[PDB]
């Protein structure tokens, strides 16, 4: 049986806060398809070869 | 006229085939070698009663 992830629990509370005191730079990569092959047909000698 | 018309604006077209081109006939086949004993037959001395 699939495992949809890692158990996780926040403790939260009413008069708390969590304050980050670092960072980190990351570079993600993304790809998009933009054009297909252009293709074209002749119909006679297709259908009806010489 | 494979637009179906007589005028025609500015671009590429993409025709068709309409010239005609001429063609021969051919026919080839193995050699004739085998041939049938018609001759003992049809040029016997003697022919059966
Ligand atoms: C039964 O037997 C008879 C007699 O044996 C046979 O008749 C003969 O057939 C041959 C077939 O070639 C004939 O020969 C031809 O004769 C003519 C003139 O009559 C010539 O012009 C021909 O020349 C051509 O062929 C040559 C090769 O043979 C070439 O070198 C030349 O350039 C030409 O292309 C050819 O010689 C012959 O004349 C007859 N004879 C008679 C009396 O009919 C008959 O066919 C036989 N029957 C069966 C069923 O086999
Ligand atoms: C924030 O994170 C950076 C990245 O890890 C920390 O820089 C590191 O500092 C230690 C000790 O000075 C070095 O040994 C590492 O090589 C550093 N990493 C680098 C330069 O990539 C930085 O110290 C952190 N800031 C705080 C306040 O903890
Ligand atoms: C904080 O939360 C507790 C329950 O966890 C509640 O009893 C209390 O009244 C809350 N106080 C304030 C100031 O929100």
């Amino acid at each position: 049986t699939m495992s949809l992830g890692a158990e996780n629990s926040v403790a939260y509370s009413n008069n708390s806060i969590a304050i980050p005191t670092n960072f980190t730079i990351s570079v993600t990569t993304e790809i998009l398809p933009v054009s297909m092959t252009k293709t074209s047909v002749d119909c006679t000698m297709y259908i009806c070869g010489d | 006229c494979t637009l179906k018309s007589f005028t025609v604006e500015k671009g590429i077209y993409q025709t068709s085939n309409f010239r005609v081109q001429p063609t021969e006939s051919i026919v080839r086949f193995p050699n004739i070698t085998n041939l049938c004993p018609f001759d003992e037959v049809f040029n016997a001395t003697r022919f059966a009663s």
